[PDB]
């Protein structure tokens, strides 16, 4: 159930059930990332865990 | 071990601390229900490392106090900079300006000229015969 | 290049506010999002930090924001801290657990949801001491009114004057003229001696 | 089809089956008492 | 936990990491270079 | 520079808990000495017929010892849930929390 994925690869029952589901998650989406001598870091630690980071 | 074996073992020994939140007292379950906090998210035997849990308990603990926050960037183009998308939604604090140093196992290149220079260099020495 | 963050008043305020939000973090059922159409960065050492917090309790959000702001201006001179305080709309003599003028002004964003939508963003010049970078933050929170307070306080702290690092290095272009003049003048002195 | 009549017909067909069919293919629609207790212990639907 | 293996339970002596990264690294020999340049200048100006 | 060195091999309960009400907090009980408390109730002990009875500590030292040792609080007594009496014990637990 991804927007990038083409819907010809799912049955119609899967296609109609694709938009009505709930995603309680924590996501990062970047459409484009051109790095020129850069150091990108896309971390998402999101569920409540130990505060201290090793 | 399989879920059925887990159930059989824990029914054989219902007082074992290893299996105490798979089959907790109704008191704990209803305290958790009446607090709007499911018991498996805070009850200590569930948090125990050696505690044995079935598939259902695991896949319900995996949704314990999970937030719903998303970041949707577009066309990002950075030069000579740093990008730090954190999207952090919990008590954990990201370590800002924490320089992560690794072991640079650098391999030192040596000043070895390509030994194809060896004949030509000899020719250089040879031209001393022009000065004799 | 792994460089340290150049600490600056608004950066300290934002980080203290974020730490206070994290240490009072509470689960919520509201969806908080950041949507930036374009991000353009073309200047060196222009660090960008997109932190997505969101606390549904906006009253506690302003409480922690005012507490962090007070702790920040605890090092400024008395006249400057006070004048900046009336410029923002926060009074030191009032307890942080009280509704201030800034909160009243920013309540006009209660109806809108806690989403940060930027059509296009570009990072300007970031002059930093060598070994450090100027870091810019885009912080979301669980209410657009807490966001209102956040950007207004950030702008007020940006209004101060911090001396800039001036670059004295000349622009570099391939100097064949110098070696050419050297060769020509070597020929000249050879002719002069001869 | 996702209409009311289609859903009623689906339920009718699936409930007019024999015991063997319900035991082999429809164990999810007829959970045991233990699974009912486990679902009562939880908050999400049993099918999750 | 998609980056759980990159963090170490034991404390990390990052100062020792930097000391080792400097110990085992290329050494620009500015002392030798400067001495050789001074010798070259003295030989080309005074000796010759 | 950077963050201080961390030893994850030693476990801290306060690291995991992000809500102050969930953390166990020994408090003064006017009824009998001191007793542990939290949003889930008071730490209890096994009764003769698998009943729930709250432990009583004569001094803060015993509460500090028992609450924060390596033992696990299997038994939890909540006056607002288990008996559903909603007596002065429930109000006391609400005021403490």
């Amino acid at each position: 159930t991804d927007e990038s994925r083409d819907r010809k690869w799912l049955y119609y029952n899967q296609d109609v059930q694709r938009t009505r589901c709930k995603y309680v998650g924590c996501t990062i989406n970047v459409n484009s990332l051109a790095l020129k001598n850069s150091q990108a870091e896309l971390t998402s630690n999101c569920t409540r865990t130990t505060s201290a980071v090793g | 071990m399989t879920d059925e074996q887990i159930y059989a073992f824990c029914d054989a020994n219902k007082d074992d601390i290893r299996c105490k939140c798979i089959y907790p007292d109704k008191s704990i379950v209803r305290i958790g229900i009446d607090t709007r906090l499911p018991y498996y998210c805070w009850y200590e035997p569930c948090k125990r490392s050696d505690a044995l849990l079935p598939a259902s308990l695991k896949k319900n603990i995996t949704k314990c106090n999970v937030s719903d926050c998303t970041i949707s960037l577009g066309n990002v183009s950075i030069t000579d900079s740093k990008l730090d998308v954190n999207n952090v939604c919990d008590s954990k604090r990201v370590a800002t300006e924490n320089i992560a140093v690794r072991y640079l196992n650098q391999e030192i290149r040596y000043p070895i000229i390509d030994i194809k220079w060896l004949p030509i260099g000899l020719l250089a020495l040879a031209i001393l015969i022009l000065a004799f | 290049a792994e460089t340290k963050e150049f600490k600056t008043l608004y950066n300290l305020f934002i980080d203290s506010y974020l730490q206070k939000l994290a240490q009072h973090s509470i689960p919520t059922n509201v969806t908080c999002a950041i949507h930036i159409g374009e991000v353009i960065g073309q200047f060196k050492n222009c660090a960008l930090r997109i932190t997505n917090k969101c606390m549904s309790n906006s009253r506690l959000s302003f409480t922690l924001m005012v507490e962090s702001f007070i702790e920040v201006i605890s090092l400024l001179p008395e006249k400057d801290r006070r004048r900046i305080a009336e410029e923002i709309g926060i009074d030191l003599d009032d307890v942080p657990s009280a509704v201030s003028k800034l909160e009243k002004n920013c309540n006009a964003y209660a109806e809108v949801n806690n989403i940060i939508d930027i059509q296009k963003l570009d990072i300007g010049e970031c002059s930093a001491p060598p070994g450090q970078h100027m870091l810019l933050q885009i912080v979301n929170t669980g209410s657009a009114e807490a966001n209102c307070g956040l950007q207004t306080i950030v702008k007020s702290l940006n209004k101060i004057y911090v001396p800039p690092i001036i670059e004295n290095r000349l622009p570099y272009y391939d100097p064949w003229f110098l070696v050419g003049v050297a060769i020509i003048l070597v020929i000249f002195t050879v002719a002069i001696c001869s | 089809h996702n209409t009311e009549d289609s859903k009623e017909m689906i339920d009718y067909i699936l409930r007019q089956q024999s015991a063997d069919f319900k035991q082999k293919y429809m164990r999810c629609s007829y959970p045991t008492r233990d699974k009912l207790e486990e679902s009562l212990k939880y908050a999400e639907p049993r099918e999750c | 936990l998609s980056n759980s293996d990159r963090f170490s339970t034991v404390p990390v002596n990052r100062a020792k990491v930097v000391q080792h990264n400097i110990k085992h690294s290329f050494d620009l020999k500015l002392h030798l270079i400067s001495l050789l340049s001074l010798l070259v200048i003295w030989i080309l100006i005074v000796a010759i | 520079g950077g963050t201080p060195a961390l030893d994850r091999r030693v476990q801290d309960v306060n690291d995991t808990i992000s809500d102050v009400k969930q953390k166990w907090r020994c408090v003064v009980y006017p009824g009998n000495g001191f007793v542990s408390a939290s949003i889930f109730g008071f730490q209890a002990e096994v009764g003769p017929n698998n009943t729930r009875s709250i432990r009583k500590f004569n001094t803060m030292q015993q509460c500090i010892d028992f609450t924060f040792s390596d033992v696990i609080n299997i038994n939890i007594y909540n006056p607002c849930v288990v008996p559903n009496i909603n007596n002065a014990e429930c109000q006391f637990l609400k005021s403490v929390l």
